[PDB]
This record gives structure tokens, C-alpha cells and sequence, in this order.
């Protein structure tokens, strides 16, 4: 089938990607130096899933859902598969309860709320994993009292990042018990191009087994634009023509499907949802550039950091005219909308 | 006196200013020209 | 029965095998040129399979004299290096042949080039600040030790007066054992370096590898991950504190752009290979400090025409725990070491991991330097008298820190005919506390260059 | 069945035959026995270079008039991997790059061949640049000294003298030349590629004028030519001369210009549909031209002291020194001379940007008295610079800046010098001094050339003992000096300004 | 070239354009399919020009001037074609209809024109 | 003009004329100053910085972004209040009381609330 | 402008090879075997005339993309209208 997995003799994985007339065009999800001509392969029978449970609350995973911590196996729940579509227009729901990042310049200023997506568009060292992070450690205030109607589960997706920056992370999140509620998804860089690519969409699976369960999802990815990086190397390698700056045709179609999966759902569906926080990098400091510029219009709301506002002390440092949440004051209890209702358009002015 | 020669300079200044821009500007023409070029015949050469 | 060469195209080799007798990936095979006086042997690596038995193969040796046809053995192992104490002292090439021994090494344990990077439970991030004595990087980019540090900047700028600093600040006196891997800088260097390191005594407690810009791309790639290999061997079998330092680490990735090229793999963004983040991973990831020992690593990163955002420097950049920056137009007013402020970095550069004495003095310095690079735009055109007081007292100080940022190198005691200096962490903060509060305000922006510490700078104001 | 096959296959004076041809590349069926890079010959006398061996062709690019060469011609192996004939026979010879004599004089009595993709000499067969290259140009031996075994680039603009500067450089070797010991004796190769014909022409009649032809090698690929020939007029040019460095003579390449060779390869690589990387150029230009640098080194005495240095041209489109061709070579090179276009047409002529230009070797090739004199001339300079900068809008003038503005102009007019006139280093350090010490500080910013040139020639009638005592020793001692202080204070009264007056 | 060779007289060649030489050739290069270089021109450029003006030259006492006309694209002296055509050529003179109104024929502009034998 | 009639057309093609005018003037205003400019130009930039902000408005859907009500101003309305600010007769109002107001009953009121 | 669009289209779609901004080699003669039609006759020919006014759209003011460099090169004169202008007042 397309998009099965294949078994090769090593242990490790494929997927089944182009389907020639003659041939199957798959890619290695894993350390491919052990493959070699003329060797078997088997079939699975399954379509492109992974693992996912509770189980997996404080565990570092690699993306096929298998642990990397060291901490032994994990006790999955099911499989679900990657690419089950997203709820469609008659199943959401409007945000109306708010994501609480004990941010100032973002709480007040541009709202977060369960069901947006909110893009932490940014330059090199400017606090997007700083905010991210930080998010994250808010969310126990709201864990220690054990409800399933407000308690946020969180699931933070590092692609490219290096190994020890990963486990930074981890131990930053220990420090504030984060990792009680936390799963963190790791392709480090040494990780081939599979793992790079399909890190985001493991994320979202993992947490949409909790979304459709009546449970709060946040979903950081850090960040898109290795993942963007790592589908440009596939179809290259699997050479299909590239479309513009040398990214594949579809590489819309990468982070769009990524992306919409992640939702409020109506009250007939548990009403759990889904609240993603991309990052993007951008390479000298504009925003005008094509890959940021299509996550900008996927998402719901930019928090555009900006590294000459970082270095003259306005940390965090979001440039408060390009800076927006396009659901805005619906996403804030009542008395921040009653005290901030302007303040984004007074800083702007 | 004094505003004549400030303004001189600053008209030298800005002659200099538009070289340096627009020598810029023509290898940022340069690129996006080759760049383009670089994609649509990696596109046909693919086909 | 044994492999045949079937198609050649520069570096690049195909040899076709008999059905069951194909390599795997990565193994050297050995082939044999018989012209004339330009006769060797070969080492092929294979990097694809092709299928119907036929492999392709990359060349650690210029392909030139190679005929189609001739017969090629498989060794069934990866390149090899050889490894142990004994190393320490000598030269190699990328193979591990030595360069001032011939014979040498040959008896030594050989491990493998080819290996995965340490496993993410034996990970853990560093912190210790590592004091090198030089302003602007103690100051505002504070290195780490045991972490992965490197020097960015366009041609013709400062990698390699800054590299041979960076050994006198750190590898003259460091009580481990250092690595250093030449990656196709030019090999005048190589001879400098190699006798350097014996006038200073040094040598005896290093081990240098070389890939200079002549060797074909093929070695000029592997030359990184050899020198590597002989540093994880000090890390993990002898449990010793290690250094490595590599210059030049954009060199690899241009030597995997060569080579994927004439595989046949389709051009990328500004024409480097797909799978440039990948290849650049599959090393840096190697050069890390698994949990109680260290391998401090110092990586110069060339920029091509001054384009910081070409795909090189910009996939490079995530792997770094400290990056020094250098300009161009910094280097143009005669400030050297010629870092850029505002671009440089230092993730440790926080009140909990360098106290807040320290983080007051980086941020209100940054701010200054940041507050004037906003106001270039109008001195370019006006000069200073057209700013308001509130601006004008600012620039004022700006000058002055941005040239009291200058440092006498040991290093450039060689070609300026002055001594270096060394300013211990505090001299520093003590320094860009009062030239931020006012306290050298009335000095002429003249005395500033290249000082050292404050007595220094009375020194030199006292004499205009 | 399968093993009377493959014995067959391998039981095939071999010729071979064109199957395709185009713009300067052909591709051979045949040929199962041809080496990578073999140097094949067709029916008009027509060269190529084997580059790709497919399974049942041979590419190659062609060298000379790619016209003569049609489908169904045979052709031939010479057995050759691609090298050149060389020897001291091609010493005052012009020859294309296959080594073919273009200048009509007559064959070449070649002592052997070499290759051209010879590896450079590794880290341990080299030594430290410790031995002067003098040039004789003032701006250059003061501030930017060249040592043998180093590669100087001349980067600059179009018609700044980037030419002229390394015409004077080879020039100025006759006056060691005559000398017979090769430890003196350098010896030049001058590569021309993508040059006017009458350029080549022009420099040929310059260096037969001033005697350099005793000793000189012209490379030409006139802009006529193929691709391929202005693609080896570099690597020939190194191989000509490696072949002098390696038995133990000293060595001087200029290659004009190396930008020139990278637009060939660009053509070479594109025609053979290779994709490219930044500017269109492929990947390989920065392994086109460090490949062809780093053969530039001085050797250890254990294989013959010989060297050889190389001042390669980069032409620089509108001062753009961070363009990429530009930054890849200053990358490999040890130093720059940066001609900057706009003090050229102000008549700074060498226009050596005293600033931009450096030398990574420094004065560790640089003769002591040439240290002590000139050494801090660069700064004096450098400050002289921002000064004018300044004053160029200052209202009032202090009198210590205005007498140190005023040494720095009679300092820029004493560096320049005219066309063709090299200056022996036992000259350039008396003109140099008459600078730092301060002896022009009562001559008018007109004159000060003239007095120069006029206190040279008045030393070199009389008082030999001041250039003798300089070449003997390399240091200017104080019993020489007393009496170099003394004629210049006779000769000052006895010269007189073409306007103001005389002199103390 | 035949009236300096066979007749043995001096010639004077004007070419206008020089710049459409440099087009044509590139959209000849196009439809061969062969890659194209910097901003699209063909890859033999340098030489294909090269091989044109190095033969307007004087020989054996006989001599073609020549004028050309050049065209600049965008006004930009480093574009390829501007910038391999001004490799070649000795003289530069520039007509201004600023000094044509002065009533000034032949309208030679004395300062923005230049030459190369001025030494 | 012959389809809106002539005072839309003047009134849209001399709010368009001062707007370009301004923005052409930014690039001087934000190097040498407001201070510098003719008394003629200086008038002007202080009525495109006017005009400007009365462009904008409260729509209904952004009730969420502002937390105001929605309005709607009439084309008459809109035409005359146009006319009276390129001819300078909100001159003397503070710059600020014409962001996302509305109408002139609006405008009035916000302007008496400063 | 919507002439070699169009060309474009038919060109790519044949698979012709393209050369600069995705144009097939021949655009130049596109446009000059059109508009080198235009003329004034001999006598001979009964003093007949044709007067061409091409119109091209030029994207953010630019004059030296593919198409605007052509037809600049092919024409007797050309009328710069630029929208700074028609903004100022100064219609057409």
C-alpha cells in the first residue's frame, strides 16, 4: 500500500512512498549503513503508525514511539496511524478558554487560547525556545488539582535540535516537575532525514490520542523549518522535481496537514482539543521570505522576535506592530479584556 | 559659512551613500536573476 | 573472484562486482594506478548501491591515470585510523598514514572512521565558563568548557591569527591531551602549525591530521571524521579531558557539495547537496561530552562572499553552545580581533551561570552597541552633531567601547612587533562597568585601540 | 556460459571514433584500454582531455580549434597521462598550453614531460618563508613584502595596472639574474589567459626592452582560443615551473588573470551540463584554484631549496572585494595588494590601498635594513588617511596635526614611481628613509619625485659606498648612515624647486 | 578584413549594437538547450565575444578601427555583457544632449568620455 | 466623475495627492526632522497624518480585537468629513482622536474625551 | 506582456527549452517579426502606412525584466507612465 511500513533484515523501518510501475521507492526511518543490495524485505501490513498512550508522560521518544531515554519500554495503548484527517468543519468548535503563559507581553497582549495555533516566528538565540519552554512550565499550577477540564498535557517536538540542547530542555523541565505531564519527541541531528521529517507528525498523533479522549493538548514544534529542510532532502534524494528556492512542490501541503489537525472539538467529541506553538527561523531577519510566510497564514497569530528589540532590553522581545492573535480578546477571562482590550494597538501606535 | 561646508559634506556623504546601495542593489538583481534561472532549469532538467 | 572498475568521472569511481560478492556501505576498497611516475594505490570508499551487483565509490586519491577495467579487492571494513597514546607527537594524512614516519602507527590499534554518535542517556549539557583572557569574548560570548565553540567570518579576516590565540589561550597551558584537524585550510598553515607546536614544546602532548586544499574532495571530507576518531578514542578508552580543534569546518560540507555533484544527487538551495543538515549532524553530533568526560571543540566556519545566510553557516549555526562572529566591516575600522557584538553569542551568557555583575555589565554594553548600530543609518549622512543630547552622550561612549573592545593578541605579536596582553574576568567587568557609567567619557577614542586592562589604558592616555 | 563471455570481453594501437561533437566537447566510443585525464589526439592535429569514462564512451574536452572535429573521425591514444614537455629550453620562449612554441622562433629542445595533476609538496617537504622576493615597486617592499614560497594576489579593478605591477616585478630580477649562483638566480613564468592579443604583444616587447626574456616564460590563451585553453593556462604554467622549483631553482609565477580561468571553467562545466552552485559557477572553482596555488611553496633542504612564488591577478567588477571568486581566492593566498580605481585616476599610481592591502607572512621575509627604515611607515600612513578624511571639512587645524598631514602628502607622493622602473632594494631603502627621517620636511609637495629620483642617481655616481655597504650587510649601520645624512644635506642646497625657492 | 589584408587599406568598422551580439548569442545558446551562466547568458561568453574583437586588430603596417555602440542593461557597468565588452575596448567617447543644446557639434562630452593611450 | 459625481472625485483624488505627497516626505521627516520642511509642507503632514488615522475604523467584526462596538458612516458623511480635513478644519484636534472612530458625531465625542 | 505569458505557456508545455526568466530563446523574435511589420511604404507601394502602440505592464516600476528590455530595444520611443505621477495629480 502507499505509505505502508516496510521491514528490512536489520530491525529497522521504511516507508513505501512512490509506487512505480516496477519498483517501490521507500525511505529508511532509521540508521540506514546496515542495508545493502539484494537483501530481503518484508511487508508489514500497516499503514504509517505509531505507538501512543498516557504511558508515554515524561518519556523521551524516537519518532517511530520507542524510547531513547533509557528508561526501558513503554506500555503503549494502541497504534494510531499518521494521517488520519483532521475535524472537519461540523466537529470543531470555537476557542473560548484560555492557554495561560504567564507571559505579560503575550497573555495581555496577543492571547493564546485552547484550540489556536500560534507561530513563534523568530531569528538565531531570540527567545522562541525560551517562551516555549516557559509555557510549558506554567501549565502545573493547573496539573496539581488532578481535573481532566483544565489540567493541560504537553508534548514538546525538538527536530534538528543537537542532543545536548535536548537534554537541557529535559532537565530545565525537571527543575519545574513539567516532565510529570510532558512527552518530549526527539529527532536530534545526527537522526537521517526520515526521522526529521516525520517528528511533527508523531507529535500530533501522540497528542491526538488524548485531543479525541476529551483531554488538553499543547504541541511546541521546535522548529518547522528543519522539518521543511529535512522533506526537501527526501523528494530531492527520491528526485522529484523541486518547486521554488529548491523545497518540493508540496511543501505547503507538509505543514498544512500538520498543522489543521490541531483543534478545538465540540462537546458531541469529548471536547478536548489541541494547541500547537510552531517555531519558525528565520535566516536574516525577514519576515517576507516564503517558508515563514506560509506557516504565517496557516496558523492563527504571529509572536514575531526580533533580535534588535532583544538586545536593547525588550525581552521578550516581540515586535508589537508585525505581532497579532488573530482570535484576540475571545481567548482571555473577562477582566484582562476589560484591562488590555487596546493595548496591542496603543504599543503599535 | 559653517552650514555650507556641513552640507556639503552631507551631499558628498549621500553620493557615496547611493554608489554603495546601488552597487549592492544591481548584485541583489544579479542573484534573484540566477536563482530563478537555477530553478526553472533544474525543474526541466528533472523532466 | 574480486570487483572491476566500470566507470570513472573524476574522484567519483563505479566498480561492478560478482553477484554475491557486493560490499556494504562504507568499506574502503584498494585499487591499483600503474602508469608511470604518477603510480599509487588507491582507497575507494562506496557510498552507493547502484544495483545489478554495481557499486559507486568515492576516491581518497586524485583518480588521474586510473584505466576502466582494472581489478579491485574489498578490504570488508571501514577506513581506518590508528589509535593510542603513541599517536600523540605526530602527523597523519586523512588514512592515518603518518606524514613525518612512514612505517609509524601500522602496529596500533586501528578503530573504525565510520561510528554512531554517543547514545541521548549518556548526554548532559555543560556550563563551566572557560576563561580565555580576551575582552570582548570573556565579556560578551563567555566560552564553555567542554562545550562546542566556533569563529564564523568571510575571507581574509581573522580564523587563523584568532586559532593560533585560541591554542596559546587554552592548549599551551590545558592539562588533558589536544587533537587538531586540519580540514582544507591551506598547507603553509599545516608547516607553521606543525612547527609552532615543536618551539613551544607543545607537540609531545598532540596529534595533528591533515586534508589541505590540494587532496581531492573525497579525503577533503573525511579528513574530519578521521581526526574525530582518534579524539573519541582519548575521551572514552584513556578517560582523558581532550581539545578539539577544527579549522577549516565549512570545508566539509563544500567537499560533500563536490562530491554529491558528480554522484549525480540533485542540487539544493544555491547548488550544496540534499542531506547537507544530515552529513553536518552525523559529525557534530560526535563531538560531544557524554557525562563525566569532556572534549572541548573549536570549529573555524568560513562564509563565502560575506553571506551569513548561505545554507552552510545557516545549518552549522544549530549546533553551537558559543559562536563568535567576525565582520568585515569591523575589521575595516582596524578593530581587531574584529568580532561583531551584536551577532556573537554565548548560551551560558545568563545571571544563574555568570552572576549578575557580570550579566548587568553584557547587557548595558550590547544595548550601547545596539543603540548606535540604529543610529548608522543617520551618522552616515549628518555625522554626530545632528543627534539630540540623549543620543549624542550615547555615541559617545559607543566609540569607545566599541574600539576598547580591541585587544594585542599573542598571536599578532608576530607581524604588529607588540607584545600580547592578558585581562583577567574581573579587570574586564571593572573596565565596561566605568566606561558604561561614564568614568573614561574624556579620553580621546585614539587611546582605546588595542590596549589590554585599565593600567594599560592610563599607560597609553597619559603619553596623547 | 557467463565466464567465456567475460573471457572474451577482456581478449580486446587501439583507435577509437568520435560518436558525438559539440561547442568544445566530443564524445569517443572505443578506447577500452584509455587512462582518466589521457591526453587523446584527432585527425587535424587536434588535442583532448579524457574527463568522463562512461561504460561505452569516452568525454572529452577539447583542446584548440574544436572546428576540425566531426562525427566518424578516428582517434588515438598518445599514451600520455595530461602533461606538458618542459626543461630550460622554453626559458625566453611563448608557448600555447599544451607547450607548442606560438611565438614562430622555432621548436622547443624539451628535456622531458610532466604531469599536470602532480599533488603539491605535504605539510613535512616544506619550510617557513624566510628569503626576500624583491619587486622593486616602493609601495610593495615597504609595507607588504613578498618572500619566496609565498602567493601575493593583485586584486583589483579593470586598468588600475594590475599588469604593470607584475611586468616591474619580473623586470627586476635582472639585476640577480646576471649574478650566476641559483640560489639568486630567480627565474619567471608569466600566464596569460582571456588577454588581448596586443597585450600579450605589448608585454613580450616590454620585457625583450628591460632584458627580462633572458629568463622568462610567456604562457598565452588569447581570448581567441577555446575554453580548454584558457582553462589549462594556469596548471601548465605551475608545471612549467615546478620542474625548475623541484631540482632547486627559485621560481616566479604571475598568473593574468586567474578570474578569467574561473569563467572558462564555468564554460567547461556548463557545456558538460554539470548543475551549478553560487554565481553559476559549479561546485569544484574553489578546488580550480587551490589546486593550482598550493602548488606554490618553499621546499626543505632534504629535497632541494628551491621555490616558487605566485602573484595571481583577480579582476574585481566595481571594487566588490566580497564578491565570490574574490573572497575564495583571498582564502587561499597569503596575502593581498588591493588596487583601489579611485586613487589610480587620481594619480597614485601603483594605487596600492596602504589599508585593505596586507602580508600574513610579514617581516619574516623582509631584509633588516628595509625593517628598521620602512617599519613604521604603514601606520604613519593608515593615520595619515583618516586624517585627510577629517580635514577635508575642518574648520580650525591644530600645527602638530597640520605637520603630520602635511609629512603624509610628501609620504603618498615620495611611494609613487612611473612604469618599467624597478628600484633595486639597496635604492628603495635610501628613498624610503629620505621619507621617515624627515629630510623632504623643507621640499615642496611638487618636486618631491624628482629630488628623489635626482639624490638616487647623485648616490649612484658618488658615494657608492652607501649601496654598496646596504647590499653587503642588509642592515644600514650608523658608520653609513653619518655619511647618507651628510650628502643629502649637500645635495639639498645644491637642487632648487620648479616653483618656490631652494632648499637648506 | 579583406580591405586590410588584400587591398592593403585601413579600415574603419562600426558596429551598432554590440550589446545584441551578446543577446543573440545567448538566445542561440537557449535553443542548442545548452546550460545557461550568471543572468542567463550563454557559456561561451568571454570567448565568443573574444573571438570577434581580438580580429578587428592591426597587422604588417594595415589597420581596422573599429566604433561600437554599446548598450548597458540597467545601467550596471558589472553585468556580463557591459562588463565583458569594456574588457576589449581603448576608448570611450559619450555624446550629451547637455552639450548638443549648447550648440557644441560633434557634441563630444569632455569629462564623462575617456580614453586608455591618455599616458 | 461621471459616474460618482464630481464631489467624490475631487474630495478622493486630494485625500490621494496628500497622502502621496506625505509619503514621499517620510524619508526626509524621519533623517533631518518636521522642523526643517516649508510651512506649506509641514500643514500638509500634519493633515496626512490626520487623514491617515480616519481611514481606519471600529468594524463589527472586530469587536474581539478592540472590544468597542461596530460602526457604519454613510457616504455623504464620509465625503464631507474628507472635504473638511484636506481644507484643514480638524486641524486644531489632537492627532490621536481620529484612530478607529467613525463619524464626525464620533469624532467629536472622542475628541471631547481627551 | 499577456503576448509572452502566453508563449510561455505553449512553449514550457512542448517541453522547448527555457532560457532567462522562463522564456523560451526566441521571445525577442516574437515580438520583433510583430511589431518590424509595423511601417511607412514607398510610393510604389501607394504610400500606405501602420502604426504600432504596444502596451506592457511593468511590475513595481522595474525596466530591465525580460519582456520591458525587448521591447525598449525594438521601439522607435517610448512613454514612461509611472503611478508616483498619476498619485501627484500629473494625469496621464
Amino acid at each position: 500500500m502507499t505509505q505502508e511500513l516496510l521491514e528490512f533484515p536489520g530491525g529497522v523501518l521504511g516507508v513505501a512512498l512512490n509506487l512505480d510501475e516496477h519498483s517501490v521507492g521507500a525511505v529508511i526511518l532509521g540508521e540506514f549503513e546496515k542495508i545493502e543490495e539484494g537483501q530481503q524485505v518484508k511487508r508489514t501490513g500497516e499503514v504509517l503508525s505509531v505507538p501512543v498512550g498516557d504511558a508515554f508522560l515524561g518519556r523521551v521518544v524516537n519518532p517511530l514511539g520507542q524510547p531513547i531515554d533509557g528508561q526501558g519500554d513503554i506500555a503503549a495503548e494502541t497504534r494510531r496511524a499518521l494521517e488520519l484527517q483532521a475535524p472537519s468543519v461540523v466537529q470543531r468548535q470555537s476557542v473560548s478558554e484560555p492557554l495561560q503563559t504567564g507571559i505579560k507581553a503575550i497573555d495581555a497582549m496577543t492571547p493564546i487560547g485552547r484550540g489556536q495555533r500560534q507561530l513563534i516566528i523568530g531569528d538565531r538565540k531570540t527567545g522562541k525556545t525560551a517562551v516555549c519552554v516557559d509555557t510549558i512550565l506554567n501549565q502545573r499550577e493547573a496539573w496539581l488539582t488532578g481535573d481532566p477540564k483544565q489540567q493541560v498535557r504537553c508534548v514538546y517536538v525538538a527536530i534538528g535540535q543537537k542532543g545536548t540542547t535536548i537534554a537541557s530542555v529535559k532537565r530545565a523541565l525537571e527543575e519545574g516537575g513539567a516532565m510529570e505531564y510532558t512527552t518530549i519527541v526527539a529527532a536530534p541531528a545526527s537522526d537521517a532525514a526520515g526521522f526529521k521529517w516525520l517528528a511533527p507528525y508523531t507529535g500530533s498523533a501522540i497528542g491526538q490520542h488524548w485531543m479525541y479522549n476529551g483531554k488538553h493538548v499543547l504541541i511546541v514544534f521546535d522548529d518547522l523549518s528543519k522539518q521543511a529542510d529535512a522533506y526537501r532532502a527526501i523528494s530531492l534524494l527520491l528526485r522529484r522535481p523541486p518547486g521554488r528556492e529548491a523545497f518540493p512542490g508540496d511543501v505547503f501541503y507538509l505543514h498544512s496537514r500538520l498543522l489543521e489537525r490541531c483543534a478545538k472539538l465540540s462537546d458531541e467529541l469529548g471536547g478536548g482539543s489541541m494547541t500547537g506553538l510552531p517555531i519558525i527561523e528565520t535566516k536574516a531577519n525577514d519576515i517576507s521570505a516564503f517558508i515563514p510566510t506560509n506557516v504565517i497564514s496557516i496558523t492563527d497569530g504571529q509572536c514575531f522576535l526580533e533580535s534588535d528589540l532583544f538586545n536593547q532590553g525588550v525581552r521578550p522581545a516581540i515586535n508589537v506592530g508585525v505581532s497579532v492573535s488573530r482570535v484576540g480578546g475571545a481567548a482571555q477571562i473577562k477582566a484582562m479584556k476589560e484591562v488590555a482590550g487596546s493595548l496591542r494597538l496603543d504599543l503599535s501606535q | 559659512a559653517s552650514r555650507r561646508r556641513a552640507m556639503k559634506s552631507a551631499t558628498d556623504n549621500a553620493d557615496d551613500l547611493i554608489k554603495a546601495l546601488t552597487l549592492a542593489a544591481n548584485r541583489e538583481r544579479q542573484a534573484q536573476i540566477t536563482q530563478e534561472i537555477s530553478e526553472i532549469v533544474g525543474g526541466a532538467n528533472a523532466l | 573472484t574480486a570487483g572491476r572498475v566500470v566507470r570513472i568521472t573524476g574522484p567519483v569511481v563505479d566498480v561492478e562486482f560478482p553477484r554475491g560478492s557486493v560490499p556494504e556501505l562504507f568499506n574502503a576498497l584498494h585499487a591499483e594506478i600503474t602508469f608511470g611516475a604518477l603510480a599509487k594505490t588507491l582507497t575507494l570508499e562506496v557510498a552507493q548501491h547502484l544495483g545489478d551487483s554495481l557499486v559507486r565509490c568515492i576516491s581518497m586519491q586524485p583518480t588521474d591515470g586510473l584505466v576502466r577495467g582494472v581489478e579491485v579487492t574489498d578490504t570488508g571494513a571501514s577506513i581506518s585510523v590508528p589509535v593510542g597514546d603513541g599517536v600523540k607527537g605526530h602527523v597523519f594524512n586523512a588514512l592515518g598514514d603518518c606524514l613525518d614516519d612512514p612505517g609509524y602507527g601500522k602496529d596500533f590499534e586501528h578503530w573504525s572512521i565510520h561510528r554512531k554518535p554517543p547514545a541521548f542517556s549518556d548526554l548532559e549539557p555543560r556550563t563551566e565558563m572557560l576563561e580565555t583572557g580576551l575582552k570582548v569574548v570573556d565579556l560578551l560570548t563567555p566560552y564553555v568548557r567542554g562545550g562546542k565553540i566556533a569563529l564564523f567570518g568571510g575571507a581574509g579576516v581573522g580564523k587563523t591569527v584568532l586559532i593560533q590565540e585560541m591554542i596559546n589561550r587554552i592548549a599551551r597551558n590545558f592539562g588533558g591531551t589536544s587533537v587538531f584537524a586540519g580540514v582544507g585550510e591551506r598547507t603553509r598553515e599545516g608547516n607553521d602549525l606543525w612547527v609552532e607546536l615543536a618551539d613551544a614544546n607543545v607537540l609531545k602532548d598532540t596529534a595533528l591530521v591533515f586534508g589541505q586544499m590540494d587532496e581531492p574532495p573525497g579525503t577533503r571530507m573525511r579528513v574530519a571524521l578521521s581526526a574525530l576518531t582518534m579524539a573519541e578514542f582519548f575521551r572514552d578508552e584513556q578517560g582523558q579531558d581532550v581539545l578539539l580543534f577544527i579549522d577549516n569546518i565549512f570545508r566539509f560540507t563544500q567537499a560533500g557539495s563536490e562530491v554529491s555533484t558528480l554522484l549525480g544527487r540533485m542540487p539544493s538551495a544555491v547548488g550544496y547537496q540534499p542531506t547537507l543538515a544530515d552529513e553536518m549532524g552525523e559529525l557534530q553530533e560526535r563531538i560531544t561530552s557524554t557525562r563525566g568526560r569532556s572534549i572541548t571543540s573549536m570549529q573555524a566556519v568560513y562564509v563565502p562572499a560575506d553571506d551569513y545566510t548561505d545554507p552552510a553557516p545557516a545549518t552549522t549555526f544549530a549546533h553551537l553552545d558559543a559562536t563568535t562572529e567576525l565582520s568585515r566591516a569591523v575589521f575595516s575600522k582596524g578593530i581587531f580581533p574584529a568580532v561583531d557584538p551584536l551577532a556573537s553569542s554565548s548560551t551560558i551568557l545568563d545571571p544563574a551561570i555568570v552572576g549578575d555583575e557580570h550579566y548587568r555589565v553584557a547587557q548595558e554594553v550590547i544595548r550601547i552597541l545596539q543603540r548606535y548600530k540604529d543610529l548608522q543609518d543617520i551618522i552616515a549622512i549628518l555625522g554626530i552633531d545632528e543627534l539630540s543630547e540623549e543620543d549624542k552622550q550615547l555615541v559617545n561612549r559607543a566609540r569607545r567601547i566599541e574600539r576598547f573592545l580591541s585587544q594585542n593578541m599573542m598571536a599578532a605579536e608576530q607581524f604588529t612587533g607588540q607584545p600580547g596582553s592578558t585581562v583577567p574576568l574581573k579587570e574586564t567587568i571593572e573596565a565596561f562597568d566605568k566606561l558604561t557609567k561614564g568614568e573614561f567619557d574624556h579620553l580621546p577614542e585614539q587611546a582605546f585601540f588595542l590596549i589590554g586592562g585599565l593600567d594599560d589604558l592610563a599607560k597609553k592616555a597619559e603619553s596623547l | 556460459i557467463e565466464g567465456a563471455i567475460e573471457d572474451y570481453v577482456s581478449s580486446f594501437e587501439e583507435i577509437g571514433t568520435v560518436i558525438d561533437a559539440g561547442d568544445g566537447i566530443a564524445h569517443v566510443e572505443g578506447l577500452p584500454s584509455v587512462m582518466t585525464q589521457e591526453l587523446l589526439e584527432f585527425p587535424g592535429g587536434v588535442l583532448g582531455v579524457a574527463l568522463n569514462l562512461d561504460e561505452h564512451s569516452v568525454g572529452a574536452v577539447i583542446l584548440g580549434e574544436f572546428e576540425k572535429i566531426e562525427e566518424g573521425q578516428q582517434v588515438k591514444r598518445t599514451g600520455e597521462v595530461l602533461s606538458v614537455p618542459v626543461g630550460d629550453a622554453f626559458l625566453g620562449r611563448v608557448v600555447n598550453p599544451l607547450g607548442q612554441p606560438i611565438d614562430g622562433q622555432g621548436d622547443i629542445a624539451a628535456e622531458t614531460r610532466r604531469a599536470l595533476e602532480l599533488q603539491a609538496p605535504s605539510v613535512v617537504q616544506r619550510q617557513s618563508v624566510s628569503e626576500p622576493l624583491q619587486t622593486g615597486i616602493k609601495a610593495i617592499d615597504a609595507m607588504t613584502p613578498i618572500g619566496r614560497g609565498q602567493r601575493q594576489l593583485i586584486i583589483g579593478d579593470r586598468k588600475t595596472g594590475k599588469t604593470a605591477v607584475c611586468v616591474d616585478t619580473i623586470l627586476n630580477q635582472r639585476e640577480a639574474w646576471l649574478t650566476g649562483d641559483p640560489k639568486q638566480q630567480v627565474r619567471c613564468v608569466y600566464v596569460a589567459i582571456g588577454q588581448k592579443g596586443t597585450t600579450i604583444a605589448s608585454v613580450k616587447r616590454a620585457l625583450e626592452e628591460g632584458g627580462a626574456m633572458e629568463y622568462t616564460t610567456i604562457v598565452a590563451a588569447p581570448a581567441s582560443d577555446a575554453a580548454g585553453f584558457k582553462w589549462l593556462a594556469p596548471y601548465t604554467g605551475s608545471a612549467i615551473g615546478q620542474h625548475w622549483m623541484y631540482n632547486g631553482k627559485h621560481v616566479l609565477i604571475v598568473f593574468d588573470d586567474l578570474s578569467k580561468q574561473a569563467d572558462a571553467y564555468r564554460a567547461i562545466s556548463l557545456l558538460l551540463r554539470r548543475p551549478p552552485g553560487r554565481e553559476a559557477f559549479p561546485g569544484d572553482v574553489f578546488y580550480l584554484h587551490s589546486r593550482l596555488l598550493e602548488r606554490c611553496a618553499k621546499l626543505s633542504d632534504e629535497l632541494g631549496g628551491g621555490s616558487m612564488t605566485g602573484l595571481p591577478i583577480i579582476e574585481t567588477k566595481a571594487n566588490d572585494i566580497s564578491a565570490f571568486i574574490p573572497t575564495n581566492v583571498i582564502s587561499i593566498t597569503d596575502g593581498q595588494c588591493f588596487l583601489e580605481s579611485d586613487l589610480f585616476n587620481q594619480g597614485v599610481r601603483p594605487a596600492i590601498n596602504v589599508g585593505v592591502s596586507v602580508s600574513r607572512v610579514g617581516g619574516a621575509a623582509q631584509i633588516k635594513a628595509m625593517k628598521e627604515v620602512a617599519g613604521s611607515l604603514r601606520l604613519d600612513l593608515s593615520q595619515y588617511r583618516e586624517l585627510e578624511a577629517f580635514a577635508a571639512f575642518a574648520s580650525d587645524l591644530d600645527a602638530a596635526s597640520k605637520a603630520q598631514l602635511d609629512r603624509g602628502a610628501r609620504l603618498v607622493e615620495l611611494l609613487k614611481q612611473p612604469q618599467y622602473s624597478p628600484l633595486a632594494v639597496e635604492e628603495q631603502v635610501v628613498a624610503i628613509f629620505l621619507g621617515t627621517q624627515g629630510h623632504l620636511d623643507s621640499v615642496p609637495v611638487e618636486d618631491v619625485q624628482r629630488f628623489e629620483s635626482e639624490l638616487l642617481e647623485h648616490v649612484k655616481a658618488s658615494h657608492s659606498d652607501i649601496f654598496d655597504g646596504i647590499r653587503e650587510t642588509k642592515k644600514l649601520s650608523e658608520e653609513a648612515e653619518e655619511k647618507l645624512v651628510s650628502v643629502i644635506n649637500e645635495f639639498k642646497k645644491g637642487f632648487q624647486a620648479s616653483d618656490g625657492s631652494s632648499v637648506v
